[PDB]
């Protein structure tokens, strides 16, 4: 499920 | 269309910058100026000669738990005034004073996070917001009214985190985390006479509240464009530019290759592909494309800061011609462009709060 952030 | 990079700075919040606005209402013979969101603030800088990016003044909410997410500009339809819209994670959207940063107004209803606002092409007063709620609103911001919420069931079924007006602003292209594209037409009967209705309310000289019309059914959707969310969305003419985060502008429309955009019916159960522009590293989602006040170019940064710029001024979408422009000390994820209205200049901000200058 695709992240908005790489952290 | 080839640009050099003049000039960087980075804001001393250090979080990421969501937006990046030219404000294309500039006024003649004024210097050209862009906005930035990020962090609970938004902050105007001025372009001058030698790349210098001159710092003005900034609005910083009252909550330090805001975070802005994005912004656009307009003018006062009555003075020519700009006037700057932002809004984020408190779903408020606030009407800002670029002048004094004063914030005039402000307008709840979300109340859920805001991810985009978008102008319409020929009335500076109405506004388009669309939601983590799941829906898209519509305001008029001379009376200050809603004049239409764009949801149900049958609307998006997951946050919406871009919309597009067309050229005349007939129609808006919205997309979001359902991995869905849905056209909603605002020239149907109804919605011009809501639109008229709501120029005509003041609530000082009327005792009723202004009725928002519900749009539950959109005039046409797909999810067989992208199979992941779909976070940015543009008309070209009649057709669409939208992206996913699977490293890919798909050029398409709805219906069959020769369906006139206006004929297409709810039901419509085909989409023609006619292009698509791939890239790198753009698996992360929230990555914003922009184009030219002509539509002749188009760029988008990537997450290790790589920018891609491709010329669509050529015989069919498929043949767009790309450029790559990169820096060795531009390395953070780049979450929107912004080109100026002359397209001299190419503006673009990253996630470690940094803004980079590129003169054509």
């Amino acid at each position: 499920t695709a992240r908005k952030s790489t952290g | 269309y080839s640009f050099k990079c003049v000039n960087s700075l980075k804001e001393d919040h250090n979080q990421p910058l969501f937006g990046v606005q030219f404000n294309w209402h500039s006024k003649e013979g004024d210097p050209l100026v862009f906005a930035t969101v990020g962090s609970n603030r938004v902050t105007l800088y001025e372009c001058h000669s030698q790349g210098e990016i001159r710092l003005l003044q900034s609005y910083v909410d009252a909550d330090a738990d805001e975070n802005f997410y994005t912004c656009a500009w307009t003018y006062d339809s009555n003075t020519s005034h700009p006037l700057l819209a932002v809004a984020g994670s408190r779903g408020i959207i606030r009407i800002i004073n670029p002048i004094t940063m004063q914030c005039i107004k402000h307008y709840v209803g979300h109340g859920n996070a805001i991810n985009e606002l978008k102008f319409h092409p020929r009335d500076p007063n109405l506004l388009l917001s669309v939601s983590k709620d799941h829906a898209l609103r519509l305001w008029n911001i001379q009376t200050d009214t809603l004049v239409a919420i764009f949801g149900g069931v049958e609307g998006h079924r997951d946050e919406v985190l871009s919309a597009d007006y067309d050229l005349l602003g007939e129609k808006i292209m919205s997309c979001g985390m359902d991995h869905s594209l849905k056209l909603w037409r605002i020239n149907s009967k109804r919605m011009m006479n809501a639109i008229k209705e709501s120029y005509d309310y003041n609530p000082n000289k009327t005792n009723r509240p202004f009725i928002s019309q519900k749009i539950h059914f959109p005039d046409f959707s797909t999810r067989d464009i992208h199979r992941n969310y779909v976070d940015c969305v543009r008309w070209l003419g009649d057709l669409i530019l939208s992206k996913s985060c699977e490293n890919a502008i798909v050029c398409w429309k709805p219906g069959k290759m020769e369906d006139d955009i206006d004929k297409i019916k709810p039901s419509e159960s085909n989409v023609t592909i006619l292009g698509r522009f791939d890239y790198s590293q753009c698996d992360i989602w929230y990555m914003r494309f922009s184009m030219d006040f002509w539509q002749k170019m188009l760029a988008l940064g990537n997450q290790v800061g790589k920018l891609y710029v491709w010329d669509l001024e050529v015989e069919d979408p498929h043949k767009a011609k790309c450029t790559t422009l990169t820096h060795h000390k531009c390395g953070a994820a780049i979450r929107q462009t912004s080109f100026s209205r002359d397209s001299s200049i190419l503006i673009a901000v990253c996630d470690d709060a940094s803004i980079w200058r590129w003169d054509r």
